[PDB]
C-alpha cells in the first residue's frame, strides 16, 4: 500500500485518505482541508518518515513513507587536475613572499 | 471496449467515406447511432446475428455488412450536409440478458460545399498584469485561439516539458465570429493561474499548444495559401519580474569582477619582474 | 531564496580581515608620531 | 523505525535494506524486479545492498521496496521516494569549510614570515 | 518518413539536452561522426549530452536492426560568458586603469631617486 | 423528460424524474455524458425499489409511472448530461433527450477586480478580464459586434487549495478600455478598477532566486584572485624598501 | 558530407548550404516555405535580421527546386540567443587584453624611470 | 545585501588605503 507523492508546480505534497502523523524529518504546513502536507520547495531537499491510515477497503491497514531529495544546488564541479594546479600556485605564493622577506631583513 | 476510428473527418460534398467500428470482449450484436441538438440518440441500423442485419428509424443513406464477430462497418454512399453529426456505436451480448450498452468514444463529421473554407488557428499568449500580481499575490495567463474553420481542435499547457492539468479551465464550446452567418469561423479561449512567486523565476518555459485536423495528401488544391492540413501551433514566454535583483544580473557582477581582477594581476606581476631584476642588477654590480 | 554557495559572507568575510588590518596600522602609526 | 541508507559518490547510488539481517532479500521498482539476475551490467546485488552505476534522474527514480524471498510484494508497507541530480566530479560542499580554509591559509603564511624575519635577524 | 528519425527532447527542469531514436527495436546502436559512442538497451531510450550551457555540437546517428539512420547537425550557442557595455561599466574599467597606473608611477619615483 | 439547465447551489441533494406514461417496461437504467465525450453506464435496476451504489440512489413506481435519482453532496465535478433509457425483455432500448446540470461552488471570500493584461507583439489584440465574483453574478453578451465576451467559468487550483470565477473579453477597435467593458452587465458596487502608476514589491522577487554550478565555480574563482593579489603586493611593497633604503 | 555554416554578428543570424553545386533553393522551417516573399534568401545564403530566440529555433533544411523535402540529406536544429553590444569572453580574447595592457602599461614606468632618472 | 556591487567598491577602497598607510609606517622606524 502506497501513500501517493505528488508534485505541483514546485513543491511537493503528501495525499492521503486520512490525518498525516509526523514520525521525523521535515514538519511542513496543513493546508485548508485536513489529510494533506506540504512539505515546501524541491530545490531545499526536504526529507522524512510519515506515517499514515487506511479506509477505501484497504481499511484496518497502515503504511509509512520515507522522503529523500538531492538537489544538488551548493555544489561545485572540480576535476582532479585542476585541485594540483590551485594548491600548486598557492604553494609557489607563499615561497615567493618567504623569499621577499629576507631580502628586506638587513636593510 | 469498443474502439471506433477516426475521431475526425471533413469531406466535400460527394465523397463516400467508410468508418469502423471494432471489439473484442465477444459480444454478438451491433448498433449504430447519431446525435443532434434538440433531438436526442437516433438508430441508424443494428446487426442481431453475424450475417443479419435489419433497418432502424433513420437509415436512408446509409450502408451495412456483418461479416465477422468483431466487426461491422458503415458507409456513406454520396454525403450532403445533412449528414452532419456524431456518430456512436454500441454492444451488447446477446439479446435482453443483461441490457448494458457500451458506447464507443465518437467521430465528428462535417460536410461542405467547397474546400476553399478550411482555415488553421492562430495562438497568441497574453502576460498577467501587475495590479494583480501586487493585489492578490497570484498571476493568470491567457491563450487566444481565433479564426479556424472546421471545429476541430484540442488545445493544452505544458511547463518545463511537461504537461499541467491543475489550474486549467478551457471553454466547452467554440463561439461564432458573426453568429448570423453561415460559414463563420471559430474561436476558444482558456486560462492558467499559477502563484506569484512561479511567475517570477525568469527560469521557466510556459508554452499553448493546439492541435488541428483538416485536409490530407489525396485532395486538390489550387489556391494561392497553402494547403491547409493536420499540424501543430504554439506560443510560448518565459516568466520575468519587473523589479529587483534576479539571478540574470548577479552573473553579469560576477563576469566583470573576473576581468578586472585578472588584470590588476598582470600588472602586479610586471612591478614584481622589474624590482627583483634591479635589486639582482644591483648585488652583481656590488662586486 | 536559495542561494547555495553565494552568500554574501564570504564577500564581507575578505573584506573584514583587510579591515582589521588597516585600524591594526593606523593604531601604530598613531603610536609613533 | 529504522531508516534507509542514501550514499552517493560521483554517479553511483547505494541503497541499503534496513530491516532484515539474515535473509535473502528481492528488490523491485515501479512493481517491476529490479537487480538479480545478470542483466543490467550497472545494476548489482548483495547480502543488503543495491548498486546503481549510472544513475538517471528523469528515468529510474521514484518507489522502491525490499521484502524477502517467499513473500509477496503486496505485503510490504514501507517504502522510498528519492529524487538525487548526478554529475560526475561534481563534490557537496558547504559555507563554513571554505571560511576555514581561507583563515587557515592566512595563518599559516603569516607565522611563516614571522619565523624567516626573526631567523633572518638572528644571522 | 523518409529516414529521417532521430529527434531533440528540450527545455526540461535541468539543462539537459536529449536525443530519442525513432525505431522499433532492442539494443540500439549510437553513432557520432561515423565512430560509435554508445550502447542503449532497455529501459532507457534517451541519449544524454549534457547541459546546454556547455552548448554541444555535432552530427549523430541511430541503428536499429535496419539500415543506419541519416544524420542530424545540432548546433547551440547560449552565449553564458556575455558582457554588455554601457557607460557604467566603461566607467568603472577606466577609472580602475587610472589610479593603478597612478600608484605604479609613484612606486617607479621613489625607485629611480 | 424535461430539459433546461439548472443551476444548485454546492452541498444540496438535486432530484431528477423521468415520466414513462404510458406502457409496461422491465429493465431500467441511466447514463451520464460529459461535455465532448460518449455515454457511460452509472446504475442499472430492474426491480422496486432502491439499489444504492455509494451517494447515487434510485426510485422505481410501477403504478405512479415515473422514475426518479437522487445526488446527494453534490460536487461542482457533477456539471453533466443524465439520460434516462428503459426497455421490454427485448431488444431496442428507449432513449429520452436528456437534462443539464449546473452546480456551482463557495466562494467563501470574494475580491472582485477587473484587470488589463499586457500585449503580446504578435497580434493586434487587448484583453481584459474579470474575475472572482460571488457566484451569483450573471455576465451578460456584447452589444456591439467587434466586441468578444464569454461565458463563466469555474477553475480549481489544488496547490493553494483555491476556486475561482472568470469571464474574458477582447476587441480590435479603438476606444475599447477595460473600464467600459463589462457595461452591460449589472455589476457589483464596490469592484476594484486599477490604476496606471506601478506598484512593484521589491521584498517578494527575492523569494525565488535560484543557483546553477556555474556560479558557485565563478564565485569562487573571484575569491581566489583577490588572495594572489594581496601575496603578490606584499612582495613588491616589501621590494620597493629596501631598493631605496639602500 | 559538409554541414552547414552559421554566422553571428549582433543580431543577425546568416546561415549557408554548400551541399548543391549549381541549382535553385528552397529553405523551409519548422514545415513552413520560409524565404522570398526581416527574412531574405540570397543566392545561397538566407538572412535573419532581429532574430528572436523563442519565435525562431527548431528545424531548418534546403533541397533543390522541384523535389521534395523529405528527400534532402539531414535537417539543422539550432537554439541560439543574441544580444546587441555584447563581447563574449573567450580564454584568447581575455589573453589578448592582458597581453595588449601589459605592453601599454610597460612603456610609460619607463618614461617616469628615466624622467625621473635625469631630474635629481 | 543581496547587490555585491557594494563589495566590490568597498574591497576597492580599503586595499589602497591599506597598501599606502602601511608603506608610510616602515619607513618611519
Ligand atoms: C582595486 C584595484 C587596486 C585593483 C582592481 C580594481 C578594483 C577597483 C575593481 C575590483 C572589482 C571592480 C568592480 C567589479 C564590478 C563592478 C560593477 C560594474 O557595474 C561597474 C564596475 C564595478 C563597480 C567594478 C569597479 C572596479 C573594481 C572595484
Amino acid at each position: 500500500f502506497k501513500i501517493p507523492i505528488e508534485e505541483l508546480e514546485d513543491r511537493v505534497f503528501v495525499n492521503c485518505n486520512t490525518s498525516i502523523t509526523w514520525v521525523e524529518g521535515t514538519v511542513g504546513t496543513l493546508l485548508s482541508d485536513i489529510t494533506r502536507l506540504d512539505l515546501g520547495k524541491r530545490i531545499l531537499d526536504p526529507r522524512g518518515i510519515y506515517r499514515c491510515n487506511g479506509t477505501d477497503i484497504y481499511k484496518d491497514k497502515e503504511s509509512t513513507v520515507q522522503v529523500h531529495y538531492r538537489m544538488c544546488q551548493s555544489c561545485v564541479e572540480l576535476d582532479p587536475a585542476t585541485v594540483a594546479g590551485i594548491i600548486v600556485t598557492d604553494v609557489i605564493a607563499t615561497l615567493l613572499l618567504a623569499l621577499g622577506v629576507f631580502c628586506f631583513a638587513g636593510h | 471496449g469498443v474502439t471506433q476510428t477516426p475521431k475526425f473527418q471533413v469531406l466535400k460534398t460527394g465523397q463516400s467515406m467508410t468508418l469502423q467500428c471494432a471489439q473484442d470482449m465477444n459480444h454478438e450484436y451491433m448498433s449504430w447511432y447519431r446525435q443532434d441538438p434538440g433531438m436526442g440518440l437516433r438508430l441508424i441500423h443494428y446487426s442481431v446475428g453475424a450475417g443479419i442485419t435489419d433497418q432502424g428509424e433513420v437509415p436512408n443513406g446509409y450502408n451495412v455488412s456483418r461479416s465477422t464477430t468483431e466487426d461491422f462497418p458503415l458507409r456513406l454512399l454520396s454525403a450532403a450536409p445533412s449528414q452532419t453529426s456524431v456518430y456512436f456505436c454500441a454492444s451488447r451480448r446477446r439479446q435482453g440478458a443483461s441490457g448494458e450498452q457500451y458506447f464507443g468514444p465518437g467521430t465528428r463529421l462535417t460536410v461542405t460545399e467547397d474546400l476553399k473554407n478550411v482555415f488553421p488557428p492562430e495562438v497568441a499568449v497574453f502576460e498577467p498584469s501587475e495590479a494583480e500580481i501586487s493585489h492578490t499575490q497570484k498571476a493568470t495567463l491567457v491563450c487566444l485561439a481565433t479564426g479556424f474553420y472546421p471545429d476541430h481542435v484540442e488545445l493544452s499547457w505544458w511547463v518545463n516539458g511537461k504537461e499541467v492539468h491543475s489550474g486549467v479551465s478551457t471553454d466547452p464550446q467554440p463561439l461564432k465570429e458573426q453568429p448570423a452567418l453561415n460559414d463563420s469561423r471559430y474561436c476558444l479561449s482558456s486560462r492558467l493561474r499559477v502563484s506569484a512567486t512561479f511567475w517570477q523565476n525568469p527560469r521557466n518555459h510556459f508554452r499553448c499548444q493546439v492541435q488541428f485536423y483538416g485536409l490530407s495528401e489525396n485532395d486538390e488544391w489550387t489556391q494561392d495559401r497553402a494547403k491547409p492540413v493536420t499540424q501543430i501551433v504554439s506560443a510560448e514566454a518565459w516568466g520575468r519580474a519587473d523589479c529587483g535583483f534576479t539571478s540574470e544580473s548577479y552573473q553579469q557582477g560576477v563576469l566583470s569582477a573576473t576581468i578586472a581582477y585578472e588584470i590588476a594581476l598582470g600588472k602586479a606581476t610586471l612591478y614584481a619582474v622589474l624590482v627583483s631584476a634591479l635589486v639582482l642588477m644591483a648585488m652583481v654590480k656590488r662586486k | 531564496q536559495s542561494f547555495g554557495l553565494l552568500d554574501p559572507k564570504l564577500c564581507y568575510l575578505l573584506d573584514g580581515i583587510l579591515f582589521i588590518y588597516g585600524v591594526i596600522l593606523t593604531a601604530l602609526f598613531l603610536r609613533v608620531k | 523505525q529504522t531508516p534507509y541508507k542514501v550514499s552517493i559518490s560521483g554517479t553511483t547510488v547505494i541503497l541499503t535494506c534496513p530491516q532484515y539481517p539474515g535473509s535473502e532479500i528481492l528488490w523491485q521498482h515501479n512493481d517491476k524486479n529490479i537487480g538479480g539476475d545478470e542483466d543490467d551490467k550497472n545494476i548489482g546485488s548483495d547480502e543488503d545492498h543495491l548498486s546503481l552505476k549510472e544513475f538517471s534522474e528523469l528515468e529510474q527514480s521514484g518507489y522502491y521496496v525490499c521484502y524477502p524471498r517467499g513473500s509477496k510484494p503486496e505485503d510490504a508497507n514501507f517504502y522510498l521516494y528519492l529524487r538525487a541530480r548526478v554529475c560526475e566530479n561534481c563534490m557537496e560542499m558547504d559555507v563554513m569549510s571554505v571560511a576555514t580554509i581561507v583563515i587557515v591559509d592566512i595563518c599559516i603564511t603569516g607565522g611563516l614570515l614571522l619565523l624567516v624575519y626573526y631567523w633572518s635577524k638572528n644571522r | 518518413k523518409g529516414n529521417h528519425l532521430v529527434k531533440v527532447y528540450d527545455y526540461q527542469e535541468d539543462g539537459s539536452v536529449l536525443l530519442t531514436c525513432d525505431a522499433e527495436a532492442k539494443n540500439i546502436t549510437w553513432f557520432k561522426d561515423g565512430k560509435m559512442i554508445g550502447f542503449l538497451t532497455e529501459d532507457k531510450k534517451k541519449w544524454n549530452l549534457g547541459s546546454n550551457a556547455k552548448d554541444p555540437r555535432g552530427m549523430y546517428q541511430c541503428k536499429g536492426s535496419q539500415n543506419k539512420s541519416k544524420p542530424l547537425q545540432v548546433y547551440y550557442r547560449m552565449c553564458q560568458n556575455c558582457i554588455e557595455l554601457n557607460a557604467a561599466t566603461i566607467s568603472g574599467f577606466l577609472f580602475a586603469e587610472i589610479v593603478s597606473i597612478f600608484v605604479l608611477a609613484v612606486g617607479v619615483y621613489f625607485i629611480a631617486g | 423528460q424535461d430539459p433546461g439547465p439548472l443551476s444548485v447551489p454546492e452541498g444540496a441533494i438535486v432530484s431528477l424524474n423521468c415520466t414513462y406514461s404510458n406502457s409496461a417496461f422491465q429493465y431500467f437504467m441511466w447514463y451520464r455524458q460529459y461535455s465532448r465525450k460518449g455515454p457511460e453506464l452509472l446504475m442499472y435496476t430492474y426491480s422496486s425499489g432502491n439499489k444504492e451504489d455509494g451517494r447515487f440512489t434510485a426510485q422505481v413506481d410501477k403504478s405512479s409511472k415515473y422514475i426518479s435519482l437522487f445526488i446527494r453532496d453534490s460536487q461542482p465535478s457533477d456539471s453533466a448530461t443524465y439520460l434516462c433509457a428503459m426497455s421490454k425483455g427485448y431488444s431496442t432500448l428507449t432513449f429520452g433527450k436528456g437534462t443539464m446540470l449546473l452546480v456551482s461552488p463557495d466562494i467563501q471570500n470574494p475580491d472582485p477586480a477587473v484587470y488589463q493584461l499586457r500585449d503580446s507583439k504578435s497580434s493586434d489584440k487587448s484583453v481584459c478580464l474579470f474575475t472572482d465574483f460571488d457566484s451569483q453574478t450573471n455576465v451578460s453578451q456584447s452589444k456591439d459586434s467587434d466586441v468578444y465576451i464569454t461565458d463563466k467559468t469555474v477553475l480549481d487550483m489544488r496547490s493553494m487549495d483555491f476556486k475561482s470565477n472568470s469571464a474574458v473579453a477582447w476587441s480590435n477597435k479603438s476606444d475599447f478600455a477595460c473600464a467600459n467593458a463589462f457595461n452591460n452587465s449589472i455589476i457589483p458596487e464596490d469592484t476594484f478598477f486599477p490604476s496606471p502608476e506601478s506598484s512593484c514589491d521589491v521584498k517578494l522577487v527575492e523569494k525565488s532566486f535560484e543557483t546553477d554550478t556555474n556560479l558557485n565555480f565563478q564565485n569562487l574563482s573571484v575569491i581566489g584572485f583577490r588572495i594572489l593579489l594581496l601575496k603578490v603586493a606584499g612582495f613588491n611593497l616589501l621590494m620597493t624598501l629596501r631598493l631605496w633604503s639602500s
